[PDB]
């Protein structure tokens, strides 16, 4: 409910962080250096030894004690709204937990990150034939993942078109409860990155020539289904056509690589005009977004020292 | 009024058929039509068709990337006839030569950027360091940093040995360059050791941090000489290389649009294996001109001008406004809104029949008038200056013709606005104070006016009666509009609903002013019962649940007139209050600061103005806007769109 | 006049007061969703100005009572 | 002609002009805010968001007719 | 005046003083989203003082309505 | 003066309370977005200084209306 | 009070779909019935008047 | 009023760093100008009771 | 005013379980204090009258 | 105001499902016992006078 | 209208863990200090009644 | 009305943490020295009346 309560908690852990210039002197070590800097970072209070695996234990450790508080401490609508921000690892979870239903792995098959909740709904919904019954033992009552679920749960029991189709309902749900909310500069990095992740899976499933309405959801501001269709056809102009909204430097590029770091550059950005919302929940969201861009430069960091990698190879990292 | 937009058929050769599209593009009359899966092929021309026209939409667009770069703008003007290979050598050596000279002047501004920093603090560092800089015994490592806290960072330095590790500033107050001189490998350490108290060497860009500090320094002076001169040279060959290409840069992007607009329309032609059709929708008011561009095919190749399809289903079909030139200045704010059905009434003409009635029953102050007559002169001069209504203010770029088209309509508004001023017998304010013009009852001293605008007694009670007769005349007109496009479109559900809101509105309005208006409510009674016995015989043949919330809605479209009369006493009476008080503070003291009254309280009127018409004036088209096509529908299909060739010019 | 015209006109003040701060409390919200559906689309505009000026007609029942009150006055 | 009924008349029509002004602030704070926060969007939507800004003065334009019509009838 | 005229300055003072609530009220909103705007660019200060400064016209009636009961005190 | 003198001035003091209300009511939400930006940027002191003074003119109408009334009481 | 919130809903889910504005539109009219029903008492107040 | 919104902002403030507190306990005394002239109305009222 | 945010925080927790339905709904009457009070005070002004 | 939160918690809860509509509805009804108490009031005033 | 606030978090605690009941209570509890200074000015006026 | 956040945020904390009792009961009982001021207001008038 308070999002002042947990935003001074949230403004002190903005305090404390690992700045851009530690990744900067992290740019020439071996990982003994690298393992030394961050041994001094928050990484360094989970840093068990050496190594990419501890040190990736590590990170995720500490992206686990700076996060899933920001589940805890909040009860209510701010409670929804926090819990519709950390939906990465939690929809990944469910999509490993169906995909291990509809596959026949074990239960122990699956290394299950931390979701958003507790990880024995996962362990009870191992043992679930029903998945209706499976998403009633996972229903939280503000987990629209739950709901998703129960809405694309009278298709089929267990299929990959209904995994697919579930996951659109998913964003399409995540943006109801967006709109659904006292809280525009949230909706907007919302319907930003629902528009940049129908951009991309649409640049990635390029030339299927399958069924764009299948692909493009609805809630997109930037483009539209005629755009998507021209995007996804063979044709750059329509990322010409992104002119004047947050696609800004994206233009005349027919890539995957550079155009996914041009898109995290994008919601970078705009995440970083997060700070103008004091007492909402933007300067939550620009934090857990600006640990999530240090910790993947940090894994990033000790691969690079792991495999001996280029600078230069990493020196389209840094810039974000 | 909706035009034809007729259908014409067309059959011709593959390459007729380009000579025939080049004309009908450059007889840019007719928006195209699809209709490729009817028997034939989807004209799919040619892939190396495709190839040229990709070719020439790369040219257009480096077209205008090189007006961007030179900083053009897409100015469009005659064409210019030539190859297109002529074109690319055209168009790519002034293209080259503006983008190199952009990169270049890019990077001598960020070298100017990155040498007025660092070029008296590396000088004075080098300075210090004379003698130390590259000799292989020990690093100088200095650090940029902060005001006189020295001994926070020079606690490292203690740390590490005693008769050097010499860590201080001795110039460049500012940011005061800490060097530290140890040793090399130690003064690597000691490096680390100031880092983890705090710090950072400079490591600059470029070669001032990848040489020696002595070299550093007199390239970054021989940068800071170099920029000034090259940038100048390059902003001057840069303007005088855009002054001397953006004519045949614009002519070339003119063909360049011309005949990818060509390709694009070629495009969704329909072609029959040597032989192609073609369709499209023309008005009927240029027929002449499309038979006449028909008869210049190779032998005027077989077609064909058919009728377009009726009031009923004529979807993908456009229209059109068709307006007289008397009405035709208000189409920009019809257009504001959605299309009509091709069969859906324009209202367009009662924009100018009824705004500016209202807006000059609004605005009764005929110094406000003549201010809008001083600003219509300027815009006057502006249009007869021709140029582009740019205001980088608004960031506003308006055509001429929306300007003109603005002037006209300030002038007819005007018009009724000084007719209605005399009838409210006011100006700028209340100049009466002095000079009473406009006689009263109470202060006869000269011709009188038909309302004195101060009084409410009488004045106020035929305001609201004669704003409500109009209102409900709009909505009687709304409903019969209503009620005759559901019997053109024969559709008797919108008919029926018509006819049962506007025998809904008269019951509940002769019972209003029966019960609670005047006296001899047994003529009426009938008429009150007949009213809600046609709003229930309406209801019971619509069967449709149309409750009493739409009969509701449009008593209050028809009650929402009474604010366009509140608006006007509003305005009138904090004009009359601020001429009254600038009166009594210039004349009524003393008659001393009559000029200096007058001019704070003309200052002040013409900011209350300024904060005061805008929304009174957008008060009356809103209402129209809402209560107008709400009643005449007009949220249906929003029409389709009439776009034929363009042929840009 | 008297007495019972000013407390009459009290009441007309109040009524009127009170209404238009219903009407203005409900045209925020509306206008608030209209805005935002008007940032999202541009084409919506047709049904945006009608669902924000259907509050109206609570100011206009209040409209008609003072101008019953003032012809009690 | 009472020496009360005016006052009292007065104070009618200061509460309604207090309390329009008051709903057509409350109704202004959110209209101004998505107004603010679409120009911070785009600089291309000015007209409807100030069409929509000023659409609330029809209140206080009312309000101020009602205190029109106390003080003439005063 | 004894009764009349304490009266019509307690009804104006009541009027000025919800008018100036009313538009502190929308100031608040309004100056929140304009600070926004500012702390996003400075490049449309003209149009968040626009926007702020329409919320004037309210305490100009306001005052206006004030001045009515001075001239009518 | 009396109860017209004692109602002038309950009048006066009441514009002048929710004059400073109001002004408050925009200053909770103008102080918060300003400390805001100030957390944001140090670079941004003076133009949101002017957006937070700019609800002052409230306050001072009814202060100078409060004097208007003590030079009428 | 309620129309806030209740036109606010309405216009949302009419962005969302304009298939239901008869339903949005029956859901923000709800409301009225208190006007109705004040406007019934003050009809009772001024037939006692 | 205000000083709910702005001692909240300045504590948040304060908990992000303790190197902008001055400033923001200067804007967080900022809310007394109203309290200043509600004093000298109250002061200008008790000397012409 | 106590009753709407605490019963609609039971009524999230009864969404969560239906377990602790007697710990909500205690929670939930807890507020009845002020309406026994209010009935004492009421009853004793009418004896005082 | 206590009907406000517990029918909007209850709306969310029985648009998730079907499963404690009754329970739901007895958590709205909690709030009429105030309403009860007023009207008993309001009886014993009417009495009185 | 600390209450609402109170009872809702007491309860978002009760979810969160029913070990945490008696702390909650106390925290629920900690508000009624006004109300019985309210009805002790209410007994202290009847006894000046 | 300074209890409701008051008690809130100390409750949110309790259910952090049992060891966070302390401080924040003295942030809770912080807020009763304007009751203190109010009582001694009405200890005033009941010796003045």
């Amino acid at each position: 409910d308070d999002f002042a309560y947990l935003n001074a908690r949230v403004r002190v852990r903005r305090g404390t962080l690992l700045k851009e210039s530690f990744f900067q002197e992290a740019l020439d070590l071996s990982f003994a250096d690298f393992l030394r800097l961050l041994s001094e970072t928050v990484y360094g209070g989970e840093l068990a030894g050496q190594g990419l695996p501890d040190v990736d234990r590590a990170v995720l450790r500490t992206q686990a004690k700076l996060v899933g508080d920001l589940p805890r401490l909040v009860t209510g609508e701010a409670r929804e709204a926090v819990r519709l921000l950390l939906l990465r690892n939690d929809l990944h979870n469910l999509q490993a937990l169906l995909r291990a239903k509809a596959t026949g792995r074990p239960f122990e098959e699956v290394l299950l990150l931390p979701g958003t909740l507790r990880e024995e709904v996962w362990r009870q919904a191992y043992e679930a034939q029903d998945p209706a019954g499976m998403a009633q033992v996972l229903a939280v009552p503000g987990h629209p993942l739950a709901r998703a679920l129960r809405a694309v749960l009278r298709e089929t029991q267990d299929l990959a078109r209904v995994e697919a189709l579930l996951a659109k309902r998913f964003f399409e749900d995540v943006a109801k409860a967006a709109k659904g909310l006292d809280q525009p500069a949230l909706r907007d990095y919302l319907a930003l990155e629902v528009d940049a992740e129908n951009l991309r899976t649409a640049f990635k499933l390029q030339g299927s020539g399958l069924a764009p309405d299948a692909f493009f959801l609805k809630g997109g501001r930037f483009v539209d289904r005629v755009r998507f269709a021209r995007l996804m056809e063979g044709d750059y102009a329509v990322l010409d056509e992104l002119s004047g909204t947050p696609f800004s430097g994206l233009s005349g590029v027919r890539d995957l690589k550079a155009l996914e770091r041009g898109l995290r550059c994008v919601l970078l950005k705009e995440a970083k005009k997060g700070v103008q919302d004091p007492l909402g929940v933007g300067l939550v969201l620009a934090y857990v977004k600006e640990r999530e861009w240090e910790a993947v430069r940090l894994r990033l960091l000790a691969r690079r020292a792991y495999f001996g990698l280029p600078r230069a190879q990493v020196e389209e990292e840094v810039v974000c | 009024m909706i035009a034809p937009m007729e259908k014409l058929v067309l059959a011709g050769p593959k390459g007729r058929a380009k000579e025939l599209l080049q004309s009908l593009q450059q007889a840019g009359v007719v928006h195209l039509e699809t209709l490729r899966p009817e028997a034939l092929s989807a004209y799919q021309l040619s892939p190396e068709e495709r190839a040229e026209l990709r070719r020439w939409e790369a040219v257009s667009a480096g077209a205008e990337h090189t007006l961007s770069l030179l900083g053009l703008e897409a100015e469009p003007a005659r064409p210019f006839p030539e190859g297109l290979e002529a074109a690319e050598k055209a168009l790519s050596p002034i293209q080259a030569h503006a983008e190199g000279l952009t990169r270049q002047k890019q990077e001598l501004e960020e070298e100017l950027a990155l040498a007025q920093a660092y070029l008296e603090p590396l000088e004075r560092l080098a300075a210090l360091a004379h003698g130390l800089d590259k000799s292989p015994f020990l690093r100088v490592i200095p650090f940029l940093l902060t005001e006189k806290e020295l001994p926070l960072v020079e606690e490292a330095l203690r740390k590490a040995l005693e008769d050097r590790y010499l860590l201080a500033h001795e110039a460049y107050a500012g940011g005061v360059a800490a060097l530290v001189v140890v040793h090399r490998k130690e003064v690597d350490q000691a490096k680390a050791a100031l880092s983890r108290a705090g710090v950072a060497e400079l490591r600059l860009p470029g070669a001032l941090g990848e040489l020696p500090l002595s070299e550093a320094a007199r390239r970054l002076k021989e940068r800071a000489e170099a920029a000034p001169r090259e940038l100048s040279e390059v902003r001057q060959h840069l303007a005088k290389l855009a002054r001397e290409s953006a004519s045949t840069l614009q002519s070339l992007w003119t063909r360049a649009q011309d005949e990818v607009a060509r390709l694009k329309a070629l495009e969704e032609l329909a072609s029959g294996r040597f032989g192609f059709a073609l369709l499209g929708y023309v008005p009927v008011k240029a027929k002449p001109k499309v038979e006449e561009a028909l008869a210049r095919h190779k032998e005027s190749v077989v077609y064909a001008f058919e009728p377009v399809d009726e009031h009923h289903e004529a979807d993908r079909i456009p229209v059109v406004l068709d307006n007289p030139p008397w009405a035709k200045p208000f189409e920009l704010l019809v257009s504001f809104l959605n299309t009509p059905k091709y069969g859906t009434f324009d209202p367009t003409p009662v924009v100018p029949v009824f705004f500016p009635f209202w807006f000059g029953m609004i605005v009764g102050d005929i110094g406000y008038a003549l201010l809008f007559y001083l600003v219509g002169r300027w815009l006057s001069g502006y249009v007869k200056r021709n140029e582009p209504l740019v205001i980088d203010l608004f960031a506003l770029k308006l055509k001429p013709q929306v300007i003109g088209k603005l002037v006209h309509i300030l002038n007819w508004m005007v018009f009724w606005t000084v007719v209605w001023g005399v009838i409210y017998g006011e100006f700028f304010g209340t100049f009466l104070e002095h000079l009473g013009v406009f006689g009263t009852p109470e202060h006869p001293g000269l011709i009188p006016i038909l309302i004195h605008r101060i009084d409410t007694a009488k004045t106020a009670n035929l305001l609201i009666l004669l704003s409500v007769a109009f209102g409900v005349v709009l909505v009687f007109f709304g409903l019969a509009l209503r009620a005759y496009l559901g019997l053109k479109h024969r559709h008797m559900a919108h008919f029926w609903e018509g006819v049962g809101y506007l025998g809904g509105l008269v019951g509940v309005l002769a019972l209003a002013a029966s019960y609670l208006g005047n006296l001899q409510a047994g003529w009426l009674q009938g008429l009150m019962y007949l009213g809600f016995g046609v709003f229930l015989l309406a209801v019971l043949m619509s069967r449709i649940w149309l409750m009493i919330p739409e009969i509701f809605t449009q008593a209050g479209h028809i009650l929402s007139h009474i604010r366009i009369y509140a608006v006007g006493a509003a305005g009138g009476i904090l004009a009359g209050l601020l001429t009254d008080v600038g009166f009594a503070l210039a004349e009524r003291l003393g008659l001393l600061g009559v000029l200096l009254g007058l001019l704070v309280a003309g200052v002040l009127h013409l900011l209350i103005l300024l904060l005061t018409t805008l929304g009174h004036m957008l008060q009356p088209i809103r209402l129209l806007w809402v209560e107008f096509f709400t009643k005449f529908g007009f949220y249906e299909e929003n029409g389709r769109p009439y776009r034929p060739f363009k042929s840009v010019r | 006049g008297g007495l019972d015209r000013g407390l009459i006109a009290v009441g007309m003040g109040l009524a009127v007061g009170l209404a238009a701060l219903g009407t203005g409390v409900a045209q925020a919200r509306i206008g608030a969703a209209g805005v935002g559906a008007i940032a999202e689309d541009r084409s919506n505009f047709g049904t945006a100005l009608i669902f924000l000026l259907l509050p109206e007609t609570l100011v206009i029942f209040g409209l008609l009572i003072a101008f019953i009150l003032n012809g009690r006055l």
